[PDB]
RNA sequence: AUCGAGAGGA
DNA sequence: CGATAAGCAGACGTCCTCTCGAT
DNA sequence: TCTGCTTATCG
């Protein structure tokens, strides 16, 4: 994880995958001044692994291309560190039932 | 009872109908927009109303909104490649010097804001000081003729076609100018 | 390919839109007179003699629903409970 | 009388699949067409009465089948066809693998 | 079908798209064509072998078709073809042919970038094939390499292929191009590279694109019809075929011999000239025209367009048969459901009646009828295609009516038909409604069913759709019913109330003074259909037996029915007879009003639909109707001019209300005219005034509105309309006897169209109210000329905005719907596309229907924890805090009970979790929501229908209740899966409603306020746990579509303040706007300081943006040459106050006010500081201190610098900065209102200040220290997707969505504006509502058809070849087939 | 009365109250193509003549249109012409499904062109009837 | 009957 | 020569009832 | 009234 004070280059953005395991996570400082997820408009996405993903592929009868996606630029993708088709869970809490459980891929 | 007005073509009495445009020959200033290279147009129609239909559209533009420095002025012609320096279209008419340019745009010489705002445009045109080659910018050395031909017979016909009126021509731009102008200093 | 009759999630209540298709196909069979399955107590509008039908449930027809992965669920309009 | 397409969105919110069928086909224009099972257009030639079916340029002449659609939908597959494009009618969503 | 075959009736299922090789449409194609003539020197019947004959059919209807030989309908048209030799470009496909070139070097003929380059990997294996090609093409847009990083292929350039009207041509590095040589290098292109640009080996190649023979449309594409027969027809496509083949005659011409330099191609262009606009004729380029003049062609592309094209004009929607209109009239004694039809249209329309024992009779006597007498038939039709004409036929009365015919017997009483109202802008505009034959040729309808069509009897035409099969007629009697739509989905409330006759004369009926004789109580009694026949006993009998109007009308009340409501004074004694009580089907006390009865949520329809049933509610209607109009026959009422005429003191003391306000403005005037002015923040000196002016004139104006509604009496008819809600409004009365107030042209005052003044009759430069466009007088008063003349002009902005506003709303809607349309609950409950990609996993998030949703409130969250403490406490350890023995048959029987204790306790923790839980989410403290069962009208329905002795004790130990109510739960379901995933899912659906129950299903409530036994309490579970599982949706209910009409039916009702607010704000949140017009932050303060105003003055001061160009009064450069002796006279102070211990000699002198420096507090030393930091050491800047008088900034910099001075000073003026931040331009300290958890526990408002901006740079603001950055709010939605990610841009575009709909006192239920923020917010980012937004999806190429580009997606899916799986609406509605959709979502076998 | 509605005196309406007379005046003329064929007026024949109007033409004169004063209801044939191709084909004018009336009179004028051409001027009474618009 | 315009009613 | 950021041309805002002219 | 080709500015 690359904290960086001001601002990098097109050069320096230009080696993110350069080692091929352990990809690197170029964030800003301003970005990180405060929590996004303390906000209230943003509620608790939770991780989850490739068997959860099975799990839900399985118990929905879905392909990966129906989930509501997220996108790799997504400031709480990046507060999790999502990689490509990490699935997440999302505690939604609303005027009806009051929970509600979302499911996002990550695209 | 019958009030008349209609013509009877064929049984049915069909009707002329007003019909409404924006008149002809008066001189508007309308600013383009926000996002635009140009921050004002001085726009004048021109037909002579004798004759059908000689359409001309005389565009009096103005660069660069209130932040930008460089406050050079142009303006359009009929039949031309693009828009001209003002002063070179001057040097086109009767009027060579810079300041008796002046005299035709600025009406009251204590008044250094409009004139201020006038520099620029002399050295949009400081690479032409006579009438030669102010005709020769116009686009082979035929060209003059050509550039005379749309200062006589094209550019702003709502005054004449003759050749021996430039300076009514002149005055007239030095008018619309004065008018962009002072819309131009929030007057 | 299939499903079971047991391990069956879909709603076991008719939905309207089954009661509907079910309803009118048995109207249309009544309209072309076909063999009726009840006595009527003075009802000859076809609609109604399946609605009379759907109250007593012999109505032997089957709704297949359809599940978005291709597959489905078979329910007997003898199975379905009928609160609309 | 028209029955437009805000009137196509009433008679779908209510879930009216059968009478939107019915009052857009047997209602208005509605026909009957001879398919090509291997070209997929309106190819086959429908001499009837005698059993008599065969498609030119596919050489099909037993796997043929009939449709029921709106004359407008035949007018538009055929104006498609005459402007190049090919809207292949295929009778199953499987494919053979 | 009009005949059978050997051949089996399949359906469609896909439909693949592509290109039409020339080598198939040779071969499919029966004949060639030779020649254009389209008609015969001969001009016999046939045409010629040349153009349109040869085995193609013909037309003299008979037995035409050589090829079909079926005659002039069975002939489907079998396609001929051309066969020109000189290939040329499909226009359709022109920027795909320039991109494909782009792709493929000319010598290669194979793609620029290989495998062995790795920037291809993360392109090339999209695997998506027309996504991937919009990047990959611009990978390939400029490489002029074709050839270890080099292998085999060719090396020559290619030029940077440029186009210009129909052909393309580049230079290489100066070239020319053909047409041919793009056809060839596809040719040899291999067969795996154009797989990767998104095409197929068989379906479209791109050999393909370029047309080498066009396919020529049969007969059937070409009417030809004449007034005169001895004369010529011709459809418009058949001249231009003719002059495509016309050029193709002048190519032979010139093969026949050389070519000279213009022959080369100026045939060949104008050839493909002539194909090109076969297909188009707007180009942006040249326009062309057919001979015959008027700018005609055919353009086959226009045949398809949008405004009444093909596909969104001929297949969204037909001309149909058996369809009726006319003009609509009101009939009270008409029942709801059912429709006044005109004898002549029952007459007319047929329905095909099949032939069975029980209706033959009736069926043969209809027969007998014919077509005149009205219950007959028109036809009769056999067992053949042979058709009967009854009226005029030999056997018209000598007929044998075999079993099994069809007879198209008129349409009958009773009968389900559709009823429509244009514009259908929700489902409740077609309703199915019930015939009733009547003369007089005007519809009839029921009063109440007004609302839900929005239709006056003014003329307001209507139209009727009818049945032809028994399925149908089903359909609309069990799903399309008017009494089915009484209560709706939308709002959550019913949409048909009792309205304007009825309803004025309710509350003249139920007032305390309204009473009857027995004369007109026996008449009204009988009048009521549906009653026993028992004379109520008369309230009172003393001197004369009288009756009151709340008495005889709960006679229309069915038994049974409870209904509580209070208002302001609503004591349980109502001395204003203010509020409603309802017990048993009975009135107690109230009047009766549109608050009751005027289709509210909490109103007796929504009670008598739920409770009753619909028929009960729809038959309610008419009888309610069928008394109150009678009675108001019988009693009348007016309206008159007096109604309008108040007091001549009352009169004359609004006038001196107006002089005051004169006064105030003349007042204010006089003091901006002396510079005394003080404007307030961010508004000009000027908008000081107008907005201060405007506020003391729309003051006056309501005030003297309310002081001449105080004087309306009891009598004064208006006011009663206005009372029972009939027709009637508070301005209404201010405008008609008051003053009309002040008038308004772009939301501003009257406009100065003379110069400096309004009007030739005014001075000058007049800023006065009567000058202004402010009307002194009213409508009964008399408006004078200018005045008049003002009202106009604002009148005219009235109407434009209403018919510009209403054209934007149907647009609206249309986008809306072709978004949304086919969003239908699936059978595993989850909101789901054509695709299958889910929406929502849980539909509404609760999965519960919108129809029977109802607000009720929770006690739990208000209230203090010491009256919380109250309830729901069971200390049978303690003497005092137990349960009476009062209450209970074990009462002092389990006093200290430990093992009961046990599950009490568990009972209240549960409760104390619950109550937390629930004030998390609903923060404001409000109860009132929208939940699935009404438990209140289920209590009243078991302590009225088991007869509860309300001072014996109950029969149910305390495990009875608490594991009841734990079973229950059990049972309350939503999704049945079998699996961990889904029963969460499910616990979840059903949290907030467990949490009401609980709330109301206590034992401290269940035993001391409800006073339950154990009988009715089992009952009350099992009718609780039957209403949940009613109040479930239904699969296959299209939400996605009526979600579009929710949102689009209020928003018509939507006509007119800092904002962009209503119709443009929901036109540019649902465009996702990237600019929009007010943008805003609002700035919430600390946690824990939020009331100091000093904080909120310091936030303000550091987030308002600050230019030292709003502060420069003058910016001059001066000479001065040697600074220790300046030139100016009042500045060698300055100098010399540098004394404390090499130039350019050019100064610049700024000159800053003193006004705007104390405006914001600001210090000479602040600026001077910024200007030294932003020039670091490349200027010498010095100042005058802020004890002087005239703030004074002098630079010098640090030859040719007569110019290069100035250009310092211009990005001195802006790229500057002072203390703010970038984008804001402005903010306002404003204190709101909050409710906030007293420690007690109640919920006190608390007020705190809030700064509201103008722009928007939310990335930065929110971490400004001093602030809530958990609170901070941004209008723009689109920001807050960029900084918060998306699950908080999803609720973000929620609540503007909300706002602007609840801003106009309306309230759609909150699932239909989630769906649609959902379906939004689901695809990656935000999607607009657009062309290009939601239809730039791959849902289906048909699909996409019905919206507005049409022929760009026709001629895109061609080529990426694409394929529809058609389980859309739009795909089968193409094809006129059963929609998987509603009936159609299930199939149906023995 | 409801909705923006009224009602009006039958009693008042039955003297006359809001009475309307509504002239439809249908036209007509021959000789469509002249100097090559020409059409002619006239009650057509039944035999060899084709696009017989189902109506009935038997309140049309020999010279193929009617007089003032007769009744006209529904598809009658108000005007009669033929159009001869290689017998006579009908060429007639009906009138409108909908009205019904009195022929009001008839006028016959040749044209510029100088051809046989007719203006037919049909008047009704018309009643307020429960719908009419005011 | 086809086209295209204008005029009104919602 | 791989990004960036200005241009400068691009499109659409339910029914329905008459009449007319000229292909 | 917003977009998706270009085009030249920038590092
Ligand atoms: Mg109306
Ligand atoms: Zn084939
Ligand atoms: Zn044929
Ligand atoms: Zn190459």
């Amino acid at each position: 994880i690359f904290v960086y004070q001001n601002n990098i280059t097109p050069s320096a953005m230009k080696l993110v995958p350069s080692i091929p395991p352990a990809t690197i996570e170029t964030f800003n400082e301003a970005a990180l001044v405060v929590n996004i997820t303390h906000h209230e408009l943003v509620p608790k996405h939770i991780r989850l692994s490739s068997d959860e993903k099975r799990e839900l592929l399985k118990r929905y009868r879905l392909k990966e291309s129906q989930l509501p996606r997220i996108q790799r630029a997504d400031p709480v993708a990046l507060y999790l560190g999502l990689k490509r088709g990490e699935v997440v869970k999302i505690i939604r809490k609303s005027e009806t039932s009051g929970r509600y459980a979302s499911y996002r891929i990550c695209m | 009872f019958d009030m008349g007005g209609y013509f009877i073509i064929n049984g049915s009495e069909k009707v002329l109908i007003a019909q409404e445009r924006s008149a002809g020959n008066i001189v508007q200033v309308f600013k383009k927009a926000a996002p635009s290279p140009i921050s004002h147009v001085a726009e004048i129609r021109s037909a002579l109303e004798k004759g059908s239909r000689f359409i001309s559209t005389l565009q009096v533009k103005l660069y660069g909104r209130e932040g930008s420095s460089a406050r050079t002025i142009k303006a359009t012609l009929p039949y031309i490649k693009q828009d001209i320096p003002i002063v070179i279209i001057f040097r086109a008419l009767g009027i060579i010097p810079d300041g008796e340019i002046l005299e035709h745009i600025c009406y009251d010489v204590n008044d250094w804001q409009m004139l201020e705002m006038l520099k620029p445009c002399v050295e949009d045109g400081f690479v032409i000081q006579d009438r030669e080659t102010a005709l020769d910018f116009i686009g082979k050395e035929k060209r003059i003729q050509y550039a005379k031909d749309i200062l006589q017979k094209e550019f702003l016909p709502h005054i004449t076609q003759l050749e021996g009126f430039e300076s009514r021509k002149a005055f007239f731009l030095g008018y619309m100018i004065n008018r962009l102008l002072l819309c131009a200093l929030d007057r | 390919k299939a499903i079971p009759k047991d391990q069956r999630a879909t709603t076991p209540y008719m939905t309207k839109y089954e009661r509907a298709r079910i309803l009118g196909t048995r109207a249309l069979q009544i309209s072309m007179n076909a063999p009726v399955f009840v006595d009527l107590e003075g009802e000859t509008d076809p609609l109604r003699i399946a609605m009379k039908e759907l109250a007593e449930k012999k109505i032997p027809l089957v709704i297949r629903r359809y599940l978005p992965d291709g597959s489905f669920e078979d329910w007997s309009v003898e199975e379905l409970i009928v609160d609309l | 009388l028209r029955f437009g397409e805000m009137e196509r969105d009433c008679m779908i919110a209510h879930g009216a699949a059968s009478f939107l069928k019915e009052r857009l086909m047997e209602a208005s224009d509605a026909f009957r067409v001879h398919i090509c099972g291997i070209c997929g257009l309106m190819t086959v030639i429908a001499k009837l009465n005698h059993n008599q079916f065969e498609c030119k340029g596919c050489d099909n002449k037993i796997d043929i089948y009939q449709i029921h659609i709106p004359y407008a939908a035949k007018l538009l597959f055929q104006e498609l066809m005459a402007m190049n494009i090919t809207p292949r009618l295929y009778t199953d969503r499987s494919r053979d693998f | 079908g009009q005949q059978y075959s050997s051949a089996p009736l399949r359906t469609v299922k896909e439909v693949q798209f592509g290109l039409f090789s020339p080598e198939e449409v040779r071969a499919i194609s029966v004949a060639k064509i030779r020649f254009p003539e389209t008609m015969d020197e001969t001009q016999t019947r046939a045409k010629i072998g040349g153009l349109n004959d040869p085995r193609l059919g013909s037309i003299d209807r008979n037995l035409k078709c050589q090829t079909c030989q079926e005659g002039m309908n069975e002939c489907p048209g079998h396609f001929g073809h051309i066969d020109l030799a000189k290939p040329v470009f499909h226009v359709g496909f022109i920027a795909k042919i320039k991109k494909v070139c782009e792709c493929v070097c000319m010598h290669c003929g194979k793609l620029l970038l290989d495998e062995h380059n790795e920037l291809m990997r993360q392109a090339l294996a999209i695997k998506d094939s027309k996504k991937r090609f919009a990047a990959i093409w611009t990978l390939c847009k400029t490489k002029m390499v074709c050839e270890l990083v080099s292998r085999g292929g060719c090396g020559n350039t290619q030029p940077t292929i440029r186009k210009d009207g129909l052909k393309l041509v580049g230079s290489w590095k100066l070239r020319v191009l053909s047409t041919e040589e793009i056809l060839n290098i596809f040719k040899h292109i291999s067969v795996k590279d154009f797989t990767s640009l998104g095409f197929n080996e068989v379906f479209s190649r791109p050999e393909w694109m370029i047309l080498t023979c066009l396919p020529v449309p049969p007969p059937p594409v070409r009417p030809s019809i004449s007034f005169n027969e001895s004369q010529r027809g011709e459809d418009d496509l058949t001249f231009k075929l003719a002059d495509i083949l016309k050029a193709n005659i002048s190519l032979e011409t010139l093969e026949h011999n050389g070519a000279p330099h213009h022959a080369i191609e100026e045939a060949e262009s104008l050839l493909q000239f002539h194909v090109a606009t076969y297909m188009d004729n707007d180009i942006a380029g040249q326009p062309q025209a057919l001979q015959k003049s008027g700018r005609p062609v055919k353009s086959i592309r226009a045949r398809l367009k949008g405004k009444e094209g093909r596909i969104r004009g001929n297949l969204m929607g037909k001309r149909v048969d058996f369809s009726a209109r006319t003009v609509i009239s009101g009939d009270p004694n008409l029942e709801l459901d059912q429709v006044g039809v005109p004898k002549s249209i029952a007459k007319t329309l047929t329905y095909p009646e099949v032939v069975t024992p029980y209706n033959i009779d009736r069926l043969t006597q209809l027969v007998r009828n014919g077509p005149n007498e009205h219950p007959g038939a028109k036809y009769v039709i056999r067992d053949s295609g042979d058709r009967i004409d009854l009226r005029y036929s030999k056997r018209a009365g000598d007929i044998q009516l075999q079993y099994g015919w069809k007879v198209e017997r008129h349409i009958m009483d009773n009968d389900p038909v559709l009823f429509n109202r244009q514009p259908s802008l929700h489902k409740m505009s077609m309703m199915a409604h019930r015939v009733k034959v009547i003369p007089y040729s005007t519809f009839r309808l029921n009063l109440s069913v007004t609302s839900p069509y929005n239709a006056d009897f003014d003329g307001d035409e209507m139209n009727l759709h009818v049945p032809q099969s028994e399925e149908t007629r089903a359909e609309l009697s069990q799903l399309c019913a008017v009494p089915l739509q009484i209560v709706s989905p939308q709002s959550n409330k019913p949409c048909m109330g009792i309205v304007q006759d009825t309803l004025c004369g309710i509350r003249k009926l139920t007032l305390r003074d309204t009473f009857i004789e027995l004369d007109q109580v026996l008449n009204m009694l009988y009048w009521v259909p549906d009653w026993d026949g028992v004379i109520p006993t008369p309230a009172i009998i003393k001197p004369k037996p009288l009756w009151s109007g709340k008495q005889i009308l709960s006679v229309a009340i069915p038994n049974g029915i409870h209904l509580q409501r209070f208002d302001e004074g609503t004591t349980l004694l109502s001395p204003k007879d203010n509020g409603m009580l309802i017990i048993d089907g009975q009135i107690i006390f109230g009047v009766v009003e549109k608050k009751t009865v005027g289709s509210s949520n909490g109103g007796l329809i929504h009670v008598v639909t739920r409770e009753k049933g619909p028929q009960v509610c729809a038959k309610l209607f008419g009888n309610i109707q069928k008394v109150v109009n009678f009675w108001l026959l019988h009693n009348g009422f007016s309206t008159g001019i007096g109604d309008t005429i108040a007091d001549g003191p009352t009169m004359r003391e609004i006038t001196e209300t107006i002089a005051e306000a004169k006064k105030k403005v003349l007042d204010v005037t006089k003091e901006a005219q002396a510079n005394l002015l003080t404007a307030k923040h961010g508004m000009t000196l000027r908008e000081s005034f107008e907005d201060n002016v405007v506020r003391f004139l729309n003051e006056a104006r309501d005030k003297a509105g309310r002081l001449a509604e105080v004087n309306l009496k009891d009598l004064n008819n208006v006011k009663q309309m206005v009372m029972a809600g009939s027709k009637g409004s508070f301005i209404n009365i201010a405008q008609m006897s008051a003053c009309v107030g002040q008038q308004s042209v772009e939301g501003k005052r009257i406009a100065f169209g003379f110069v400096d003044r309004t009007l030739p009759h005014f001075s000058k430069d007049d800023y006065s109210p009567e000058s202004k466009g402010f009307v002194e007088n009213s409508y009964l008063r008399g408006l004078t000329p200018q005045e008049f003349f003002f009202h106009a002009m604002g009148g005219r902005e009235g109407l434009i905005d209403t018919a510009v506003k209403t054209a934007e709303t149907g647009y609206i809607q249309r986008r809306l719907v072709k978004a949304l349309e086919d969003i239908m609950v699936h059978y595993d409950n989850t909101t789901r596309n054509s695709l299958g990609n889910v929406i929502q996993f849980i539909y509404g998030e609760d999965g519960m229907d919108a129809a029977h949703i109802e607000k009720q409130s929770l006690d739990t969250i208000g209230g203090s924890d010491a009256a919380f403490e109250k309830r729901y406490r069971v200390d049978l350890l303690n003497t005092d805090h137990t349960l009476d023995p009062s209450l209970l048959e074990s009462g002092s029987e389990i006093l200290g009970d430990l093992k009961l204790q046990v599950l009490l306790d568990e009972e209240y923790k549960q409760l104390v979790k619950d109550r937390k839980f629930l004030r998390e989410v609903f923060v404001d403290g409000e109860a009132n929501w929208p939940l699935p069962v009404n438990i209140r009208r289920i209590i009243q329905n078991a302590q009225q229908t088991f007869h509860i002795d309300h001072t014996k004790p109950s029969d149910l130990t305390i495990k009875d209740i608490v594991l009841g109510v734990k079973d229950l739960q059990e049972n309350l379901l939503v999704l049945r899966g079998k699996n961990e995933i889904i029963q969460n899912a499910q616990r979840d659906a059903v949290t907030l409603f467990c949490c009401l129950l609980r709330s109301r299903l206590a034992t401290r409530r269940v035993l001391q306020e409800y006073r339950l036994t154990k009988q009715a309490f089992d009952w009350v579970l099992s009718n609780i746990e039957a209403q949940f599982l009613r109040s479930v949706v239904h699969p296959g209910e299209m939400v996605g579509v009526l979600a579009a009409q929710s949102i689009g039916e209020p928003a018509t009702q939507m006509t007119l303040k800092k904002v962009t607010s209503g119709v443009p704000r929901l036109k540019e949140i649902l465009n996702v706007a990237k600019n929009m017009k007010t943008p805003s932050l609002t700035v919430y303060l600390e946690p824990g300081h939020a009331a100091d105003q000093e904080q909120a003055k310091l936030i303000r001061s550091a987030i308002e943006h600050t230019t030292l160009k709003s502060v420069t009064i003058a910016s001059e450069i001066y000479y001065d040459p040697d600074p220790r002796s300046t030139v100016i006279p009042e500045d060698e102070e300055i100098i010399q106050l540098h004394f404390s211990l090499q130039q350019s000699p050019w100064l610049l002198r700024l000159e800053l006010d003193r006004a705007a420096m104390n405006d914001k507090d600001l210090t000479m030393g602040q600026v001077g500081e910024r200007i030294k930091q932003t020039f670091k050491n490349d200027l010498f800047v010095i100042w005058s201190e802020d004890n002087d008088e005239k703030l004074i900034i002098r630079c010098r910099v640090v030859a040719e610098e007569d110019h290069m001075l100035k250009k310092i000073e211009n990005t001195m003026l802006e790229n500057i900065t002072l203390r703010g931040v970038e984008n804001i331009e402005r903010v306002v300290m404003m204190k709101y209102d909050r409710k906030v958890p007293s420690p007690t526990g109640e919920y006190v408002k608390e007020p705190e200040w809030v700064l509201e901006t103008d722009g928007v740079n939310l990335s930065e603001v929110m971490t400004v220290p001093g602030i809530d950055p958990t609170r901070i709010y941004t209008n723009s939605f689109i920001d807050i997707m960029e900084v918060l990610g998306i699950e908080a841009g999803r609720a973000a575009l929620y609540k503007e969505v909300y706002n602007v709909i609840a801003s106009d006192g309306s309230y759609v239920n909150y699932r239909h504006m989630a769906l649609l923020v959902d379906v939004m917010t689901t695809q990656g980012g935000l999607t607009s509502v657009t062309r290009h937004g939601f239809n730039r999806s791959n849902t289906g190429a048909l699909m996409r058809c019905s919206f507005e580009e049409t022929v760009e997606i026709l001629f895109e899916a061609g080529a990426s070849a694409e394929l529809d799986d058609c389980r859309g609406v739009s795909e089968n509605v193409i094809l006129g087939q059963m929609a998987p959709i509603g009936t159609g979502a299930f199939d149906v076998m023995i | 009365n409801q909705e923006d509605s009224m009602i009006m005196n039958q009693s008042s309406i039955d003297r006359g109250l809001f009475r309307s007379l509504f002239f439809r005046s249908y036209m007509d003329q021959e000789k469509k193509y002249g100097m090559s064929i020409t059409e002619t007026f006239e009650k057509p024949q039944r035999t060899n003549t084709l696009r017989m109007k189902h109506g009935t033409y038997d309140k049309l004169d020999d010279d193929g249109l009617i007089a003032p004063g007769v009744r006209v209801s529904g598809e009658d044939v108000i005007i009669g012409k033929t159009t001869p191709i290689s017998s006579k084909r009908d060429a007639s004018t009906p009138l409108r499904s909908t009205e019904n009336g009195i022929v009001d009179q008839v006028l016959v004028t040749t044209n510029q062109d100088g051809l046989k051409f007719v203006k037919v001027r049909v008047r009704t009474t018309k009643i307020p009837q429960i719908g009419d618009k005011f």
